[PDB]
RNA sequence: UAGUGGCGAGCGAACGGGGAUUAGCCCUUAAGCUUCAUUGAUUUUAGCGGAACGCUCUGGAAAGUGCGGCCAUAGUGGGUGAUAGCCCCGUACGCGAAAGGAUCUUUGAAGUGAAAUCGAGUAGGACGGAGCACGAGAAACUUUGUCUGAACAUGGGGGGACCAUCCUCCAAGGCUAAAUACUACUGACUGACCGAUAGUGAACCAGUACCGUGAGGGAAAGGCGAAAAGAACCCCGGAGAGGGGAGUGAAAUAGAACCUGAAACCGUAUGCGUACAAGCAGUGGGAGCCUACUUGUUAGGUGACUGCGUACCUUUUGUAUAAUGGGUCAGCGACUUAUAUUCAGUGGCAAGCUUAACCGUAUAGGGUAGGCGUAGCGAAAGCGAGUCUUAAUAGGGCGUUU
RNA sequence: UGACUGCGAGACAGACACGUCGAGCAGGUACGAAAGUAGGUCUUAGUGAUCCGGUGGUUCUGUAUGGAAGGGCCAUCGCUC
């Protein structure tokens, strides 16, 4: 009939505080402060799954720009050339070539330069 | 239909009673109604009105900086009233007479279909000795058994009183819960006929 | 069949609403009561017939009629109910024995509703033209 | 305890098979200035409007 | 429901019916009741007896494991070193009172009922109140503060204004059990009641401490261990407090503020980071370092640097808002319950369905008084698959083909 | 004397309560030779729910019965509410 909340409530609070591990001050010790931090960190994490894809693409495009300008092309002209010559290598792989396989990246840039003119 | 008797030959019983379909939702309602009918319902708590003291306002409504309080027996307070304090109430549901009989018919038909009904020509013990009843039920190979007789014998009642998993009931005393709980339902031929008159 | 193997049919029994038990329940923090106003308050109920202070319908309209005290001892017995009487004679006391009229009923009238199964005698009981024809068609008769 | 019917509502709304009957307003005491057509068409009973049934059904303790 | 009601909010019968109980006696003096004898029955206030188990394993300890028995009108009781029908106390069952109380009874005695002798300042009336469901209403009836005031069974009262007829009763004198109400108190039994912030305010030396002139208000506070076996003795220390050994114990981080021993909060140790750096303190990316193995597409800890990023609740058109609330933790804290009812779902039965009180060796079965349905229309008399309106069988309203 | 009596298919309007228009049928009229027209006024303001009480009718009811009272129904009166 009478239901004590102590055991269930302790399990709830401990799950939140375990998620607040590593947080500063009351954000890792105090439940009603840690609860807000765990929710906000979750809001950030959801939003940063989207932002990670943007951040990495901006990083690939910048490295492709640097790599292609070493080969006499800007990023915009290289992408247009990679569409004129039907090359579907994506920017993640292109940015890996521009750093790690520079001879392979030079061959692709020359293939884009030839396609443009 | 035909109900086999351990001693004598098979007898003919009513299809309505011993061969109907199993209405599980109706049997469930009768079992739930029967268990609700056995509750004492005897408890209470105290509301804010019934807890000792608490007539005076603990402090003035404005100025002290505290949250406003009307009584120290507010259910918000430690030692105060129970918000919705229980009072002794009855838990018995109403079961229609025919609803009860239909559940009994379902239980009896299902007991026959599950081989959990044992029919014997008669069941009497001579002396009120538990050892005698144990010997009788061991010949029939029964350990957890409800014994249903047309008239509960005085010696039979005494002999089964201390037995661990044995219950002796009159036909009128065979509730839906005991017909389902016990592993077997040993029933005399007289009680089978008395069942037929009641439920058919 | 077992005590731990018994269910009611799907939809026979349901959980009750439990308001104010968190966000996920769908009834948290107001209990479906909205935000403010009388209807949200504890004990907040609008009286039956209350129209906001406008003249209520139960007072715009006039009182009419009177109740009939003479009609409190009367009952109507259908022709389909005459066959359920015992003893082939339909009377005031015989209709009470059959539980077709109440004990306080002092005058009975029969009207055509259903078929008179068997020939019966109506003793001290009035009938309509259609009921009288149907009763006499089945072989019945009337006595003062 | 058992519900108490509003006395005033029961005196103005008769329950028949088909709804609740009631008389009409505006037939009480200022009748010379009213046309015969208006007074004749305001005479008799009428069934309760759809929007007023639930409210009156609650005033009477039929719901 | 009838009725009542600023006919508002509300209040709210009776007749009739079903039940529980049942009882009637007198004023030409009784049924009863009380008291004191008295004859027998029980009952209560102490008690008595009360069955039947061993070996084995783990274990501090056996009641638990395994094997094999026995008692049961006694098997889900409480304990005993962990969970016992057979170890103890009990339990079913059967016995028991020197003495006192009580209840039924059989007789007897007075006492009372007892008002004496059939009802006069009474019935009726006027005024003003009260009660009758009835608030003056067309207001009967009861009752009486003021004032009046009959008749004598050939009479009188009532039947809801009032009158006549009819029916029914006999007021102004009394006594009367049962069915009904309650529980401060005593006992037993029980609980889909609580289990120390709960449950009584009060598990504890609680109506106490304490507060108040006073009436009055009114707490907090349970647990070592199976058993004190409650730590002999030695050492530091003030012949302290508190400790370190020793010992006891199954266990002492069970050491008396003693079961478990959470969180806030406060420390010590180690690892990494941190003194050119601007903000809800995270999140995405990410080097280095440390640790451990799986020896680098690994796990854990830290996290330089960097993108993005103004808590939560409430209330609002709108809140980072410099609007509200919260110092934190732990515990408690808010849609319940009863009775009537409507709709839905899911069952039983079906032109029928269902009982209430109540009875009932009692969740059964009986009880069908009642409620709803099978017919409507009409304010109603009434008529009736029709009815109402109307001069109208015409139109129209509602109803009828389930 | 149609500023008629019973109604009324069908609409407009509209939260409700109210409101507006109305062919046609019946009864009984007026005017016109007749077809016809007339259920007020060229139209749109001139109004007030319920309760309560009053007045005229009424085949309804009538607390044992017959009456009556009282109630219902139809008509109508009393609010610068
Ligand atoms: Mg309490
Ligand atoms: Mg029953
Ligand atoms: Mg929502
Ligand atoms: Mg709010
Ligand atoms: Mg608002
Ligand atoms: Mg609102
Ligand atoms: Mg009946
Ligand atoms: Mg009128
Ligand atoms: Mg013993
Ligand atoms: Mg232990
Ligand atoms: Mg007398
Ligand atoms: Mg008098
Ligand atoms: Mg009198
Ligand atoms: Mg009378
Ligand atoms: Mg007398
Ligand atoms: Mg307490
Ligand atoms: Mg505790
Ligand atoms: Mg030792
Ligand atoms: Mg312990
Ligand atoms: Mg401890
Ligand atoms: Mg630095
Ligand atoms: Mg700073
Ligand atoms: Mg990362
Ligand atoms: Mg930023
Ligand atoms: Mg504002
Ligand atoms: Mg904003
Ligand atoms: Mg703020
Ligand atoms: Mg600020
Ligand atoms: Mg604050
Ligand atoms: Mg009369
Ligand atoms: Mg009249």
């Amino acid at each position: 009939a009478r239901v004590k909340r102590g055991v269930i409530a302790r399990r709830r609070h401990k799950k939140i505080l375990k998620l607040a591990k590593g947080y500063y001050g009351a954000r890792s010790r105090v439940f009603r402060v840690a609860k807000q931090a765990v929710i906000k960190a979750g809001q950030y994490a959801y939003r940063d799954r989207r932002q990670r894809k943007r951040q990495f693409r901006a990083l690939w495009i910048a490295r492709i720009n640097a790599g292609a300008r070493q080969n006499g092309l800007s990023y915009s002209r290289l992408i247009a050339g990679l569409k004129k010559a039907a090359i579907e290598i994506d920017r993640k792989v292109l940015a890996d070539l521009a750093v790690n396989e520079k001879a392979a990246f030079t061959a692709i840039v020359e293939k884009a330069k030839a396609s443009l003119a | 239909m035909q109900l086999n008797v351990n001693g004598a030959q098979a007898i003919e019983v009513s299809e309505r009673t011993f061969g109907g379909e199993f209405n599980e939702t109706l049997v469930h309602q009768a079992v739930v109604a029967y268990m609700a009918g056995g509750r004492q319902g005897s408890k209470a708590q105290k509301t804010r009105s019934e807890v000792s003291g608490g007539g005076k306002k603990p402090w003035r409504q404005k100025g002290t900086g505290r949250a406003r309080a009307g009584t120290i027996r507010s259910p918000i307070w430690r030692g105060g009233g129970t918000t919705f304090a229980a009072k002794p109430r009855s838990h018995e549901q109403k079961l229609n007479k025919k609803m009860y009989r239909a559940a009994l018919r379902s239980i009896l038909a299902e007991l026959v279909r599950l081989d959990r009904l044992v029919v014997v020509a008669d069941f009497a013990v001579d002396a009120p000795k538990t050892k005698g009843l144990v010997a009788k039920l061991d010949t029939l190979g029964l350990k957890d058994v409800l014994i249903v007789t047309d008239g509960v014998d005085e010696n039979l009642y005494l002999a089964a009183r201390n037995l661990a998993h044995v219950d002796v009931r009159d036909v009128q005393g065979s509730d839906p819960v005991s017909l389902i709980a016990y592993d077997k339902v040993l029933v005399t031929v007289s009680a089978v006929k008395k069942f037929e008159e009641l439920l058919g | 069949m077992q005590l731990n193997d018994l269910r009611s049919a799907p939809g026979a029994r349901r959980e009750k609403h439990r308001p104010g038990r968190g966000i996920g329940s769908g009834l948290g923090k107001t209990g479906g009561r909205g935000h403010k106003g009388l209807t949200s308050r504890s004990g907040g109920k609008v009286a039956p017939g209350f129209e906001g202070g406008q003249q209520p319908l139960h007072r715009r309209l006039p009182k009419f009629g009177f109740v009939s005290l003479k009609a409190m001892d009367r009952a109507e017995v259908r022709t389909s109910e005459l066959a359920k009487v015992e003893g082939d004679v339909v009377s005031l006391q015989t209709l009470k024995d059959a539980n077709l009229i109440n004990q306080h009923v002092q005058r009975v009238k029969v009207m055509l509703s259903g078929e008179v199964g068997r020939a019966v005698t109506l003793k001290g009981i009035a009938a309509t033209k259609g009921a009288r024809a149907a009763i006499e068609a089945a072989g019945g008769k009337f006595e003062d | 305890p058992k519900m108490k019917t509003k006395s005033g509502a029961a005196k103005r709304f008769k329950k028949t098979a088909g709804g609740l009957k009631h008389k009409h307003a505006f037939k009480s005491h200022i009748l010379t200035k009213m046309t015969t057509k208006r007074k004749r068409q305001l005479r008799g009973t009428s069934m309760l409007n759809k929007s007023d049934v639930a409210r009156v059904e609650r005033s009477l303790r039929l719901r």
